[PDB]
DNA sequence: GCCGATGAAACCCTGGTTCGATTCTAGGAGATGGCATTTT
DNA sequence: AAAATGCCATCTCCTAGAATCGAACCAGGGTTTCATCGGC
């Protein structure tokens, strides 16, 4: 099949001993797996290093020092889009965002919230919440915890931070989550809810203010809009001016990337806005964009219902950059991996099971195989900056990290019991949040996984459940356990599906990424229970 | 015209979306797929029962694959080697000699001759040098250039080793992008002098390359833009390219600009109609074609040469999988070639449902459809061998045109026999002449092929120089050819000897006379003779021809017989190619 | 004459008589092959032969079947061994198949009947012996045949009372007519039809046309002509009739008349669930009816992901063999079921099962929640005890400058800072099977609880399933079976018909001799319709003549 | 005209064929442990 | 001398593609019953 020759780069372990390598296996030196993997830039194995010293004994939990700009340890890893001020670029007095103030009845009309409260139980604490009211965690056991729970009211489909630091107008302790809700709620196989076709229906996102200092949290706003379901849901970090709150990005079940610009209020009063039009809608005639990322401040990369993908420049967006097939069927998510020391590259999951990364410069010489997966709905993929990682499922309960440079060297990062449904990752830090249809989040660090030998993978690799959802059929009633539970990385591990209360399952987790407050992160299930807690 | 039934190719795969076929010189197709290279092996049949199964065997392919890059780390460009096994990407035969370069998924271009690698083209510099995302054939001599990731060209020549293996060296570069740019070399078309490149920032260049130029210039003919370019061809000193939404035409002697607005952003594959006299292309989507006249400005009319033939096919196929028009659906094309003459071409293609959607190989099929690109053909230089015979079963057996009056009696250069000339430049006058080129095209349509042209033009390299016939292998030869055209012989009387490994064969030369498919040894044994010297077989090392099925003495394995200066320079020149049809001969 | 070849023409047929002898033959085969060709009576010659065949890198000699070492001058001499000439199983494959074993698409299978099919040679092999002779079943035969049938010829034959297949290498089709074309009488039907239809009065003698159409020539085409008429008759595409001569009224023929001539797929899949609770909630919308994996695949993600679905429902549903760990809460079961020829699963959410299986029992009690967690350990201290130092690798530090430097770790001295479900009494295989089980006990009580076990059983059970399908006798005697084991039915051989009597065992001898007696010379090919004072168009004047009589 | 024999038609039985989904098997991938050698 | 590196064997699980198995369906041929013809 294949054959090595002696041309070699300077300065190389790899090269010193020229070994041929072709699996993770072959890597039995941990200096040669490093090298191999992440290459021989000094400046990127300085940050390498700074990430190894500033997170190797943050096996669970990380102090927040380590994430201030302060810090010897310090890595802040933006992403794309924030790397210019694109606003008056992509908008301005030709794109404004078009609202009309509506009322409660008028909201109430197109969009029905739950009306029947929430049992929950957590802690020593059972309560009934309702729509648009939070718990605050009780005195549980296993420590104090700081943190709420929000009745959001309907299914939630995405959530996002934005992730500003400071603001002329909003100060270092105060930042803004974007929710998605739908009201085809509790019905995991409601015909509104398709994703194979063109459909548009009511739903809304809400916009909280929140405080990390205090965890108090105010819904600011509901923009009501008919796009239909909302996901791949974005702040345009990029995209700021005198007068938002921010740019909001999202997909819809329209087929289209639409822009929302966040006007501010004059006070936190809570305001009813219907979205008449987008600052900026992204589409093609006779296709469905089903998933799209960022390259940069100004161009966006997408994928489509018929595995086709195309860029577009955000500043002339009627016509893609290109529009090529790269999957035989619906592809399920897209993901940009960045980097300061190698070309931009795209990761693309599909129903048909292809996991491929290319580099838009030339998908055809570029694009590799990383794996092919059972075949399945739901594949989360993320790219964790501080490993230079694409983070994902197979769509069936393992969680595994690939660096976008080694799709060969694919590592194993916790089995599940179930279905892996939601990853959070950061620009700040190396710890994985990862949700599950039992309604389990536990968080891991990748930067442990990678950044270490091949050898006792299994013995230093652990993971730990922050939380457990459960529901009570006889109760009709929700509970939340707050008890630790540690897993170690499973050897020669069965794939393993169950089915699970519809309600339970963990739809989304975002940590926020800020210095400020980049130990909250927020998790929701398809209930509408959306949980913060700031990890300390 | 009627097609030809479409050859079902089972249980392969594509990587990805792009043209995967091509279409070589001596008529083989090769389909890049995955992970092994597909090839249709061209094969003969009189009767093809209109069916394209039977000029095609498709076989899987597999290649060696040297990584010249795998001990080095992957600097820039972070996805090479990040799977380290090489399998084919690009594959691209030569337009003039007998073998294929293959680009790998990690950035090589090796060369080979059937299974056997040649050359892996490397030149000294930094990595992104030695890294190529694009190759391209000399449509005129035998020389190959590479794009790089540095955004030059890099120019590598033939040279020939003892065992006149040849042997490719780097020659020259030129460097198109801007110093310290990290564009890479996507597009390269060389056709006639001109030779157009075009980098991942969709600039565009010229130059004019020569014997008589080192490093010719480089100009610019296209600004670097975001719309990126799908595909590259040049028509006449036209340069057409596509991309989203658009065509455009460079005329390369005013370097102006002409663009057309397609009405559709599906890929578009442009097929230059080389032979029309008008200057014109077929462009070629999933979904429409149309034909376009590169006149100042350009002008779209109905494509009336392929598209009939997918309509009808896709209506077939509707009425068995989308009844009532329940689902999307979509022609898939997986590759489109022009044939080595040009006269036809070859497009492999599926039909879809747009669906959710898991295949595995075992369910993969697609199709290879034929069609004739004009009313008429030629026999094309540019073609040899069962490519001519496959042109003429397209196109519905109808004749090429022929020259005024001809005949398959008219004599080789029209009797002017070069006889001055070294053997070897005399068989080449006469292989590179038009007589031999119909006649090899005849003898695939005939019952029983015939070189009587051919022997009359050895035999006058014979009766002159016929002080030189000593040898008793040249001897029995001369006599055969002489008694095959019922002519005067050099000597009558005496006796060959011929060996193999078990058995020693003595033929008295008067038995050369008595019969044209047999002779008889002094023990009574009878031995059929060698198509190309008529000197007794008396061995399974040969070669045979796939048309006529005469064997040819493999000079390559026969140590034991002391062949002349004539039927070893016979036996060395027709080693790979039949004299009778222009084949390559198939291997015992 | 002896024949002129050449030599690696000679090495192509005796190979493709190695093929066609299942891949292997004797030393003395290879001289005849050759004998025809060459004059072996030369040493020089017969040692020249042998060379030619087994020095081709394919080919294998065995001494008393040992692989030997191909001395081509000890091998001609050695009287004292039996020697044999075979090739390597790729050229066997490429011989047969035009590619090897890996790249061929054909199967081990259906590779074994084309072996047989080559070594039957000009003669063949009929598709009941090939599998008789290769040993697979019968119900598989026909289908390897269609992975091969481009290799072969074949034609239809009558072989032991079954319509069976000749075939044959494709090299042995003959272009001339065949001596005994193989005729059925379902193929005639329209020209049987359109031949009464244009007759005279749309009537004809029955005699009259078996001879026209000249199926008086074998018993056969007799018997399947009378079948034909007989079948469109039941069909009502034509009718018998009995016509009264208008010249002798009592002479009446068998006559047959002519009577008549012969937006969007919407599915339903979702992003936001796991793909089992879609599963899961199609499947407790169907009820107590359960769902087939076919309709599951239709309404969520359409039939081209049938394969993924399958695969991935593996994990989550539950045969009632070999049941998964009880979770509670939320389950889905799978049994078999029927659409005539096909067996799939029905999908069951767990009560429904529970209600399917076990009617007569309590509906159950809804599952509460799990026990919490009991560590009350936190982060602080969890983090610290699971901590495992990781290997030296990259490091860095600050210069006096306060510049970062990165090194590898020893590369400065600066130190380290670190399987038959119950039915509630009706043991089945399948729903079908448990269906076809009530159907026949409800039958047996409606037609007085004595049945012979006869096709007109099957109607009357298929009638009461309405069943367009009909069952087979195979089919309702496993179902007979299955009741006897559960006592349900008693069945026993009737002595003078032998065929099986099913009884209900509420149902005394009495009963049963009675039901034999009223069975007995119960009356059948009864007469059909009349009709006068008209003719008979006749192909045959003898036909003719006996209706003018 | 009646009764018995033969032939003729209808009905029933048996086995192969046909079809497709599920099941099974083969081959490959991945991980750990153990042992040996190399490097620090 | 100890830790790290390298490679092999064994065990476990997955995936693709082939094989199996039930049931229906169909045709041919045997058997049984009924009708007609011939003989007494």
């Amino acid at each position: 099949s294949t054959k090595n020759m002696k041309s070699s780069s300077p300065g190389s372990s790899l090269g010193q001993k020229g070994r041929p390598i072709r699996l993770l296996k072959d890597l039995s030196s941990a200096r040669d797996k490093i090298e191999r993997i992440y290459g021989l830039n000094k400046e990127k194995l300085l940050l390498l290093a700074k990430v190894k010293e500033g997170f190797e004994t943050s096996v669970f939990d990380f102090p927040f020092k380590n994430i201030q700009p302060d810090s010897p340890y310090f890595v802040c890893l933006d992403p794309p889009c924030k790397k210019e001020s694109a606003y008056n670029k992509v908008i301005g007095d030709k794109n404004r965002t078009v609202y009309h103030e509506i009322n409660k009845t008028e909201f109430e009309n197109m969009i029905k919230l739950r009306t029947k409260r929430l049992k929950l139980l957590i802690g020593e604490v059972d309560a009934e919440v309702s729509t648009g009211d939070k718990i605050e965690f009780p005195v549980l056991a296993n420590g104090k915890r700081r943190g709420f729970i929000y009745n959001v009211g309907g299914l939630v489909t995405d959530i996002a931070w934005l992730n500003i630091e400071e603001n002329t107008d909003i100060g270092k302790d105060i930042q803004y989550l974007a929710v998605a809700v739908s009201q085809y709620m509790d019905e995991p196989l409601n015909e509104h809810l398709e994703m194979f076709d063109k459909e548009k229906h009511s739903s809304c996102i809400q916009i909280f203010k929140m405080n990390t200092s205090t965890l108090h949290c105010v819904k600011v706003q509901t923009i009501v809009h008919s796009f239909g379901e909302v996901w791949d849901l974005k702040w345009h970090e990029g995209c700021h001016a005198p007068h938002l709150v921010g740019c909001l990005s999202f997909v819809s079940q329209e087929g289209t990337i639409n822009f929302l610009e966040i006007i501010d209020n004059a006070t936190d009063v809570h305001v009813f806005k219907m979205c008449e039009k987008p600052s900026l809608t992204l589409s093609l005639a006779d296709s469905l964009i089903t998933t799209f990322d960022f390259l940069s401040p100004t161009t966006v990369v997408c994928g489509f219902k018929n595995g086709f993908v195309a860029e577009f420049d955000l500043t002339d967006p009627e016509v893609p950059s290109f529009y090529d097939q790269v999957h035989d069927s619906y592809i399920l998510s897209v993901s940009t991996a960045y980097s300061d020391f190698e070309d931009t590259v795209v990761s693309t999951v599909a129903v048909d099971g292809y996991f491929y990364i290319f580099n838009p410069k030339d998908i055809a010489t570029t694009k590799t195989t990383v794996s092919r997966f059972r075949g399945s709905n739901l594949v989360p993929v993320v790219y964790c900056p501080q490993i230079y990682s694409y983070i994902y499922s197979d769509g069936a309960s393992s969680l595994r990290a690939v660096p976008s440079r080694a799709a060969f060297a694919v590592h194993p990062l916790v089995s599940r019991e179930t279905t892996i449904t939601a990853i959070g990752v950061s620009r700040l830090h190396p710890m994985v949040l990862a949700g599950s249809a039992d309604g389990s989040l536990i968080i891991t660090n990748a930067a442990r996984r990678l950044l270490h030998g091949i050898k006792n993978s299994s013995a230093t690799q652990k993971s730990l459940r922050l939380w457990k959802w459960d529901y009570s059929i006889k109760d009709d009633k929700y509970r939340i356990d707050s008890s630790y539970e540690v897993y170690p990385l499973t050897v020669n591990d069965v794939s393993k599906a169950k089915i699970d209360a519809h309600g339970i399952n963990i739809t989304c987790t975002k940590w926020n990424e800020t210095s400020a407050g980049g130990k909250c992160y927020a998790f929701s299930n398809s209930a509408g229970l959306l949980t913060l807690e700031y990890l300390s | 015209m009627k097609l030809l039934k479409d050859l079902l190719v089972d249980r392969k795969e594509f990587e990805d979306w792009k043209n995967n076929l091509t279409w070589a010189r001596d008529g083989t197709l090769y389909l890049t797929t995955f992970p092994d290279i597909s090839i249709g092996q061209p094969k003969y049949a009189k009767d093809i029962n209109c069916n394209s199964k039977n000029l095609f065997h498709v076989k899987e392919f597999p290649l060696e694959f040297e990584n010249k890059l795998d001990f080095e780390l992957a600097q820039q460009n972070g996805l090479l080697n990040s799977q380290p096994v090489c399998y084919p990407r690009v594959c691209k035969p030569s337009p003039i000699d007998d073998w294929m370069a293959v680009l790998s998924n990690n950035g090589n271009v090796s060369v080979f001759k059937d299974n056997k690698m040649l050359t892996n083209l490397d030149s000294k510099g930094n990595l992104s040098s030695r890294t190529y995302h694009c190759f391209e054939w000399n449509p005129i001599e035998s020389s190959i250039v590479v794009g790089n990731e540095d955004g030059e060209l890099q120019f590598f020549s033939i040279r020939k080793n003892s065992e006149n293996t040849p042997e490719f060296y780097f020659e020259s570069s030129i460097r198109l992008s801007d110093a310290g740019s990290k564009d890479w070399v996507t597009h390269i078309v060389w056709y006639e002098d001109v030779l157009v490149a075009a980098l991942s920032n969709n600039s565009v260049f010229s130059m004019t390359v020569s014997a008589s130029s080192h490093q010719p210039v480089s100009r610019m003919i296209q600004n670097a833009s975001r719309r990126k370019i799908t595909d590259l061809k040049i028509v006449d000193y036209k340069v057409v390219l596509t991309c989203p939404g658009y065509v455009h035409k460079i005329d390369l002697k005013n370097y102006s600009i002409s663009s057309l607005k397609t009405g559709s952003l599906e890929n578009f594959h442009i097929i230059p109609l080389n032979h029309e006299k008008e200057s014109t292309i077929l462009l070629m989507s999933n979904k429409t074609s149309y034909k376009v006249l590169l006149e100042d400005e350009l002008h779209v009319t109905a494509d009336n040469i392929i598209a009939p033939y997918l309509e009808k096919k896709f209506k077939k196929w509707s009425t068995i999988w989308n009844e009532f028009n329940n689902y999307e659906t979509t022609l898939v094309i997986h590759g489109i070639s022009l044939s080595p003459d040009g006269y036809s071409i070859a497009i492999v293609y599926d039909m879809e449902r747009v669906a959710f959607k898991y295949k595995i190989a075992s369910e993969q099929s697609f199709n290879i459809m034929f069609a004739p690109l004009y009313h008429t053909w030629t026999i094309s230089e540019r073609a040899v061998g069962l490519a001519w015979y496959q042109t003429y079963q397209i196109y519905n057996q109808s004749l090429p045109k022929l020259p005024e009056n001809f005949s398959m009696n008219k004599k080789l250069l029209n009797g002017n026999y070069p006889i001055s000339l070294d053997f070897q430049s005399y068989l080449n006058a006469l292989m590179k002449s038009e007589e031999m080129r119909i006649i090899m095209f005849l003898n695939m349509t005939i019952d029983k092929p015939s070189i009587l042209s051919f022997l009359e033009a050895l035999y006058e390299y014979a009766i002159n120089k016929k002080s030189e016939l000593t040898n008793s292998f040249d001897l029995a030869c001369v006599l055969s050819i002489a008694a095959i055209l019922k002519r005067e012989a050099p000597i009558y009387n005496g006796t060959l000897l011929m060996k193999n490994s078990f058995l020693e064969e003595t033929f008295n030369l008067e038995s050369f006379t008595a019969d044209p498919e047999t002779v008889t040894s002094t023990t009574n044994n009878t031995w059929k003779r060698c198509g190309v010297t008529l000197l007794p077989i008396l061995t399974t090392h040969v070669k045979i021809c796939p048309v006529s099925k005469q064997r040819v003495i493999d000079i390559k394995r026969d140590d034991l017989n002391d062949y002349g200066w004539f039927t070893r320079g016979l036996l060395e020149r027709f080693n790979e190619i039949s004299v009778y049809c222009g084949t390559t001969l198939e291997v015992m | 004459m002896v024949l002129t070849i050449y030599p690696d023409e000679l090495v192509q047929i005796v190979s493709d008589k190695i093929a066609s002898n299942k891949g292997k033959i004797t030393l003395n085969q290879l001289w005849d092959i050759s004998g025809k060709y060459f004059d072996l009576s030369d040493k020089k010659v017969k040692q020249f032969v042998l060379s030619c065949v087994i020095l081709k890198k394919d080919i294998e000699v065995y001494c008393d079947g040992a692989i030997t070492t191909k001395n081509v001058t000890d091998i001609i001499g050695d009287a004292n061994h039996s020697y044999s000439v075979g090739i390597t199983e790729d050229s066997l494959w490429t011989l047969l198949t035009g590619y090897t074993k890996k790249e061929s698409t054909i199967g081990n299978s259906a590779f074994e009947l084309l072996l047989e099919v080559a070594k039957s040679g000009e003669k063949g092999i009929n598709t009941m012996d090939l599998a008789q002779v290769t040993g697979q079943d019968p119900r598989s035969v026909t289908g390897r045949i269609k992975k091969i049938n481009h290799l072969l010829t074949s034609s239809q034959l009558i072989y032991k009372g079954h319509v069976v297949k000749q075939l044959k290498l494709k090299k042995f089709s003959h272009d001339g007519v065949d001596s005994n074309p193989y005729i059925n009488i379902r193929d005639h039907l329209a020209t049987i039809v359109e031949v009464v239809k244009r007759s005279k009065n749309g009537i004809r003698q029955i005699i009259d046309l078996k001879r026209e159409l000249k199926f008086d020539k074998e018993k056969r085409l007799s018997k399947a002509f009378i079948a034909a008429i007989a079948w469109l008759d039941e069909k009502e595409y034509l009718k018998k009739v009995l016509v009264v001569s208008p010249k002798n009224p009592a002479i009446k023929i068998r006559c047959v008349k002519y009577v008549k001539d012969i937006v969007k797929n919407e599915v339903l899949l979702n992003r936001f669930y796991p793909l089992q609770n879609q599963t899961y909630d199609i499947a407790d919308k169907s009820g107590l009816k359960g769902i087939s994996t076919m309709d599951v695949v239709n309404r969520i993600t359409g039939k081209e992901f049938q394969r993924a679905f399958t695969k991935s429902s593996e994990y989550y549903l539950e045969s009632v063999d070999k049941q998964k760990e009880n979770t509670g809460g939320y389950r889905l079961f799978r049994i078999y079921d029927f659409e005539g020829k096909k067996k799939f699963f029905r999908l069951f959410t767990a009560q429904n099962f529970q209600k399917l299986t076990n009617a007569e029992d309590e509906i159950s009690v809804p599952k509460g929640f799990d026990e919490l967690g009991k560590s009350r350990t936190d982060l602080k201290t969890l983090n610290e005890d699971n901590f495992v130092a990781l290997n030296n690798t990259v490091r860095f530090t600050t210069d006096s400058d306060g510049q970062d430097i990165f090194f590898w770790h020893g590369e400065l001295k600066i130190p380290p800072n670190s399987k038959v479900v119950n039915f509630g009494g009706f043991s089945a295989r399948s729903l079908r099977s448990l269906q076809r089980q009530r159907a026949i006990l409800k039958v047996m009580n409606t037609i007085g609880g004595v049945a012979y076990l006869r096709e007109q059983f099957y109607e009357s059970v298929s009638k009461y399933m309405g069943s367009t399908t009909t069952l087979d006798k195979k089919t309702v005697r496993g179902d007979v079976d299955l009741m006897v084991e559960s006592e349900k039915l008693g069945a026993r051989t009737e002595p003078v018909s032998g065929r099986k009597i099913i009884f209900l065992p509420t149902v005394g001898e009495d009963a049963i001799q009675r039901y034999i007696l009223k069975e007995k010379d119960s009356k059948k090919a009864t007469f059909t319709d009349v009709i006068h004072d008209t003719e008979i168009y006749f192909f045959d004047q003898t036909e003719k003549n006996r209706f003018h009589r």
